[PDB]
């Protein structure tokens, strides 16, 4: 039918990657070996007796988290091609993973890519995991995301980055990384979307009371939210929205494409049960800020544009009077220019669980994906990082050293700077 | 090879006991201190959610590390659920089924799906104690 | 992929490093025979990084003895786990070099780094593809600084691209050994600055201090505080050997901890570190780990880390754990010792989860701090040099031996310099 | 006369099924010596094979299997080096699926039954004894030897231990898998091992 | 006379065979 | 004291009379 | 023998789950 490619770069990209392909394989009835005993072939392909094959490639420098895919569980369900492994880490440069043992791997990377978009016609676009703050996965993030906006330049292409969280790092040249893949983001992918790891951790810790989580527990959140939005391509629902029309309703402006995400409901296994889980107050527990899924207070911006997915029984009467009582709720605003500022899509099938896992079943859910100008905030703090850094030019000499040219500190700086007067401008 | 302990002597569990419920495999020692903080606590919990209503909802099968006949009885004796049999293989090929060492490792409960694996895992060495209300049997029972 | 090549030279670092390869197959789980004992997968996997397949089954480390006197050397192989080393990787001195760094630098050594450039040459160059040299090594004595530094230079002329980290253990404070520690410490710093990538600090003093309060043993030998150094060195790689849920590599720490090249020392600590009588009444967990390993009476460098800032550093913690508390604690003893930190370097500390915890425990973290309170042992050194130089003491061995007047100047003058750069940044 | 002739079980194999032929002839235009397609051997009798916990498994539930032989040694540090692996591969091979797909036999090179139980305790797949006349006659089979200590019929030593055969249902090798051997593919050639093709008839 | 390797990977211990919806 | 012979070609390694396809 | 615990409470032994009425 019509397809989706799913691209892992850096530790995260993989880590992220794999319960969104845990959740996927789950929802489809296929087993870890890749056989089951057309709604999946959004996800996976055929191959001869019977067995499916993800549309995914993996890729990292380091070998040590790709190559314990390779003796993990699903061994056969991947390609042992689609998992490409180097031999030396990037090491938190992005100097280092874009210009001197970037190009030996790129290669190789998108061999499968073209080979694996070449099986069919007509396919939606790219779904691309990396972190931010990593070597690999903002150096060869960057250079798919170039090399693939030259040759498939027409078509989508989605990011979902673990952006660097405002306190804490768990590293320390994180701001350089962050600011130079800005400026190699904002001119080669369509829509990012914005992820924070401990927005994450205060959303484990209120509303599902895990007060001592873990990685398994980050990624699981995430399969579902990534499930929830590409729902629609999958299972046939009352009024579907696919990847395409997610930039025509989401992106007014070429520059301006940095939103946030949401789900609602993250509820536990005892919890949910005892409630009802209202379409009205399933939305009322998705505008708050300490739901949405970025540690970024939206207070003080302003909404350009919102796209909900529903996921369930849901009925189209009370989509549309859950989204009335929300902007005639006084706490959020609006811009003035965009008054049709709502996009709505709902899907039949309800929301698959990992049994034993974290979350629960629930008869609906909804997804997020909202454009804001609160993205100010979380550039500027992130400038206020690298103002300092940059004063007194520490961590660059490793940057400097591999062949990147000083000045691109300089000329990414004020991106950033033209990037942040843009949003401000937007807001007015 | 599962046996059901009632008032008087020892009887075989028919397979329709396990239908339509969750079932918790719970591996435990006997007189070691945190088994001896789990087993009432969890007899606790198994007794107000069986009792409350009419239908029984969960079943967990108990399986020892033990190293005496005395003392698996002893450890078996004082708890309402069923068990497994010392004597069967079933009990050391769980084990090495499902690696536990044999220490942090105790007690522990996987509930299981009906394939008789992993449906889900669950360790109590930890300083919360909320995990029996959270393990929940709405979501993983069998047909 | 990667392998790490183990040089040991010196008497210190032979001891320091015979140790170091018992625990490292402990962890691996081999026998001292060579075979392998411990049923997982997880051992095995990626065990070429430290040794090499024989085609008898067994493993050989990847290590090269070094030393001048064939008395050192006797002792590693008379040990247990003294089989495993290749008898072809040990190499002799027939000479000696008696403390003097000049011999172990310029004349002795000289004619014997031929011999052993050699044995590191047909290693390294038989792998797939290098990372990088770790050495231990002492810098009191002759042979450790003389001849341990010179293989330094030497091989990063050679590859100069790969990594480069150094177990050094430095002139103790209080008492000493090797008299003319200033005329073998100073004029290898000078030279460690210029060629090494890491450094790593450790002191007697320390680890005597260490092993006083914390472990309360009566009477530490050198085999439990080479035991003790040594579970700090497999603490920094073990993201290597074992995967977990935050990677990193010698080269994920080089980036991480360096703000500018010239600063790369640094100071190493490790915990949980409890008595054989307190064993059992402790709660391992993540508080009480961070708690232990930020305090100045942890340290392997007593030099006071509270007298100083500290730049960069990193907490590599181990074991079956959890990602939050870890990376809150990091945070909050940020926020808490604010004035004990830098200020223009936000978020310094780094977090590296390393899923396989040491062999017989659950949960351990090791902690490498670039801080620049470790410029208190360069001026202190320092002082000790200036009182012997001024009244042209013990010179007569090294310019007798053929150096120069004018080296001792420059290697003082090297030193001052970095002294001063990192006075600057407090 | 597959894999190899002058072997023990191919030479029962033909005494047997010849005196049947000849018997079946007499109380009866048929081939005498019989062809090898219609030779015919059972292997493993009801009591040769036993499972972890020593309860006796029989022929019958070896259908539909990948079935391979384990030739291994206690003492050998390239034996000790394999078995991780190869329980990782079976553990995630038999479990990853509703039935089991591979099985693996164990016949054993070592000294004593000390050495044997020893070794055999970690080991979760099905073995057979060392008393057995079995091992021995399939060690000759499938041509497996630690050293020439035997007189072998003109042979090379096919395989040094460890070595894992896979076998068909009339003795033929389904496929041989390249540990120590013309490809020394050690320690992840049992990737290579294929369940289309090597099935238990 | 050592003992037994008791670490188990973060991944191994979860990432296993997971129950089929019916 | 001796050892045996115990060595065979690359062709007869590789090649053996293989059982023919029906 | 040491001596046991003998009491329970009056919450858990009177409060006890009832039965409908029909």
């Amino acid at each position: 039918m019509r397809e989706v490619i799913s691209i892992h770069v850096g530790q995260a990209g993989i880590q992220i990657g794999n319960a969104c392909w845990e959740l996927f394989c789950l929802e489809h009835g296929i087993q870890p070996d890749g056989q089951m005993p057309d709604a999946f072939n959004t996800f996976f392909s055929e191959t001869g007796a019977g067995k499916h094959v993800p549309r995914c490639v993996f890729l990292d420098l380091e070998p040590t988290v790709v190559d314990e895919v390779r003796t993990g569980t699903y061994r056969h369900l991947f390609h042992p091609e689609q998992l490409i492994s180097g031999k030396e880490d990037a090491a938190n440069n992005f100097a280092r993973g874009h210009y001197t043992i970037g190009k030996e791997i790129v290669d190789l990377s998108l061999d499968r890519i073209r080979k694996l978009a070449d099986n069919c016609t007509g396919l939606q676009g790219f779904l691309m995991f990396n972190a931010v703050g990593g070597g690999t996965g903002s150096g060869l993030g960057c250079l798919l995301l170039e090399r693939l906006s030259v040759d498939y330049g027409k078509k989508s292409k989605l990011n979902f980055c673990s952006w660097p969280s405002p306190q804490v790092s768990t590293a320390v040249v994180e701001p350089y990384n962050s600011v130079l893949s800005t400026h190699s983001l904002l001119e080669h992918t369509d829509v990012a979307v914005m992820l924070d790891n401990e927005a994450i951790y205060d959303i484990c810790r209120r509303n599902l009371d895990i007060e001592r989580p873990t990685y398994t527990n980050l990624n699981r959140l995430i399969a579902q939210v990534i499930s929830s939005l590409t729902a629609s391509l999958r299972f046939d629902g009352a009024l579907n929205v696919d990847v395409t029309e997610f930039q025509t309703n989401l992106v007014p402006y070429p520059r301006i494409h940095f939103m946030l995400s949401s789900y609602a409901p993250i509820i536990s296994a005892e919890k949910a049960y005892h409630e009802q889980l209202s379409v009205a107050e399933i939305t009322n527990s998705a505008f708050e800020p300490a739901s949405m899924m970025a540690k970024c207070d939206p207070r003080h911006g302003k909404y350009m544009a919102c796209c909900l997915m529903y996921r369930g029984d849901v009925v189209p009467k009370d989509v549309n009077a859950a989204v009335a009582t929300i902007k005639t709720k006084r706490t959020i605003q609006f811009v003035d220019w965009c008054p049709t500022g709502f996009k709505c899509g709902i899907n039949y099938q309800p929301p698959t669980v990992v049994p034993g896992g974290d979350l629960a079943k629930v008869m609906r859910a909804v997804c997020m994906i909202s454009n804001s100008t609160a993205i100010a905030e979380v550039f500027s703090r992130m400038d206020h990082k690298f103002d300092l850094m940059y004063a007194k030019r520490a961590f660059v000499h490793w940057y400097v050293g591999e062949g990147m040219e000083e000045g691109e500190f300089s000329e990414a700086r004020e991106d950033l700077a033209a990037l942040e007067k843009d949003y401000e401008e937007v807001g007015i | 090879v599962v046996k059901r302990t009632q008032q008087g002597n020892y009887v075989p569990v028919r397979p329709d006991h396990f239908a339509g419920v969750s079932v918790a495999l719970f591996f435990a020692k006997a007189g070691h201190s945190k088994c001896a903080q789990i087993v009432p606590v969890v007899r606790q919990f198994y007794k107000t959610t069986n009792f409350s209503g009419e239908k029984a909802v969960i079943e967990i099968i108990y399986v020892s590390l033990d190293k005496d006949e005395q003392d698996f009885e002893r450890v078996r004796a004082l708890m309402p659920w069923c068990s497994v049999e010392y004597k069967s293989c079933l009990r050391k090929k769980l084990i090495e089924r499902y690696r536990v060492p044999n220490s942090t490792a105790i007690p522990l409960l996987i509930v299981i799906g009906p394939n008789g694996e992993e449906a889900g895992r669950m360790n109590f060495q930890q300083s919360d104690e909320f995990v029996l209300q959270r393990w929940d049997y709405r979501f993983n029972k069998w047909p | 992929m990667r392998e790490i090549v183990h040089v040991q030279g010196g008497q210190c670092g032979n001891q320091i490093g015979a140790k170091f390869w018992e625990v490292i197959s402990d962890e691996h789980g081999i026998d001292p025979t060579g075979t392998y004992c411990g049923d997982s997968d997880l051992q095995l996997e990626r065990i070429n990084v430290f040794y090499n397949e024989a085609t008898g089954g067994r493993f050989v480390p990847r290590a090269i003895l070094m030393d001048l006197e064939p008395g050192t050397m006797d002792s590693v192989r008379a040990g247990p786990f003294g089989q495993l080393f290749r008898p072809d990787n040990f190499v002799f001195g027939q000479t000696g070099a008696g403390n003097n760094w000049a011999k172990g630098h310029y004349t002795e050594g000289a004619e014997l780094i031929d011999s052993v450039l050699d044995v590191v040459r047909k290693e390294a160059e038989g792998c797939d593809c290098l990372q990088g040299f770790q050495i231990t090594h002492s810098l009191g004595g002759g042979t450790g600084s003389g001849m341990g530094t010179l293989l330094i230079s030497k091989v990063r002329e050679e590859y100069p691209d790969r990594i480069m980290e150094t177990f050094s253990v430095f002139p103790s404070p209080k008492v000493s050994d090797t008299v003319v520690e200033p005329y073998n410490a100073t004029l290898s710093v000078h030279q460690l600055v210029e060629n090494a990538d890491e450094v790593q600090v450790i002191d007697n003093e320390a680890l005597y201090d260490i092993c006083f309060r914390t472990l309360k043993l009566t009477t530490p030998t050198y085999g439990d505080l080479n035991h003790l150094v040594s579970a700090a060195m497999s603490g920094v790689t073990c993201c290597l050997r074992f995967p977990g849920q935050l990677n990193s590599d010698l080269r994920k720490l080089a980036v991480n901890l360096i703000p500018f090249p010239r600063l790369h020392f640094f100071l190493i600590g490790f915990a949980p570190l409890t008595s054989r009588g307190s064993q059992q009444y402790r709660a391992l967990s993540v508080p009480e780990l961070t708690q232990q390993m930020f305090d100045a009476k942890n340290m392997m460098c007593a030099s006071d880390p509270r007298h100083g800032r500290y730049l960069t550093a990193s907490a590599m913690f181990r074991g079956r754990m959890s990602t939050k508390e870890v990376d809150e604690q990091m945070l909050n003893v940020q926020n808490k010792n604010s004035s004990y930190f830098v200020e223009w370097i936000p978020n310094n500390m780094k977090s590296s989860v390393c899923d396989i915890p040491p062999k017989g425990l659950k949960m351990s973290v090791t902690f490498v701090g670039n801080s620049t309170a470790i410029q208190e042992m360069f001026k202190r050194v320092s002082d000790q040099f200036t009182a012997m130089f001024r009244r042209k003491a013990f010179l007569h061995w090294y310019t007798g031996e053929g150096m120069d007047e004018m080296e001792f100047t420059e290697a003082e003058s090297n030193m001052n310099d970095l002294v001063s750069e990192y006075q600057q940044y407090q | 006369s597959q894999p190899v002739f002058a072997s023990p079980l191919n030479v029962e194999k033909r005494r047997l099924n010849e005196e049947r032929a000849l018997m079946q002839a007499q109380k009866a235009n048929i081939q005498l010596p019989p062809n090898y397609g219609d030779m015919d051997l059972i292997l493993f009798p009801e009591g040769s094979l036993k499972n972890s916990n020593n309860t006796v498994i029989p022929q019958s539930h070896l259908k539909g299997k990948s079935v391979a032989l384990y030739f291994a040694d206690g003492a050998d540090p390239k034996c000790a080096s394999l078995l991780p692996f190869l329980l990782n591969y079976y553990r995630t091979m038999n479990e990853g699926g509703a039935n089991q797909k591979i099985e693996i036999i164990f016949v054993s090179l070592d000294r004593d039954r000390e050495a044997f139980e020893s070794h055999r305790a970690h080991m979760p797949w099905l073995s057979i004894d060392l008393e057995n006349p079995l091992t021995e006659i399939l060690k000759r089979h499938f041509r497996v030897m630690k050293e020439y200590e035997v007189p072998t019929y003109g042979y090379g030593s096919r395989t040094g231990v460890p070595s894992v055969i896979v076998i068909g249902s009339d003795g033929r090798e389904a496929q041989f898998l390249p540990i120590c051997s013309g490809l020394e593919e050690g320690d992840r050639a049992l990737l290579r091992w294929d369940w289309r093709n090597t099935k238990f008839a | 006379p050592t003992l037994p390797f008791n670490a188990q990977s973060c991944y191994r211990s979860e990432y296993v065979a997971k129950p089929l919806p019916p």
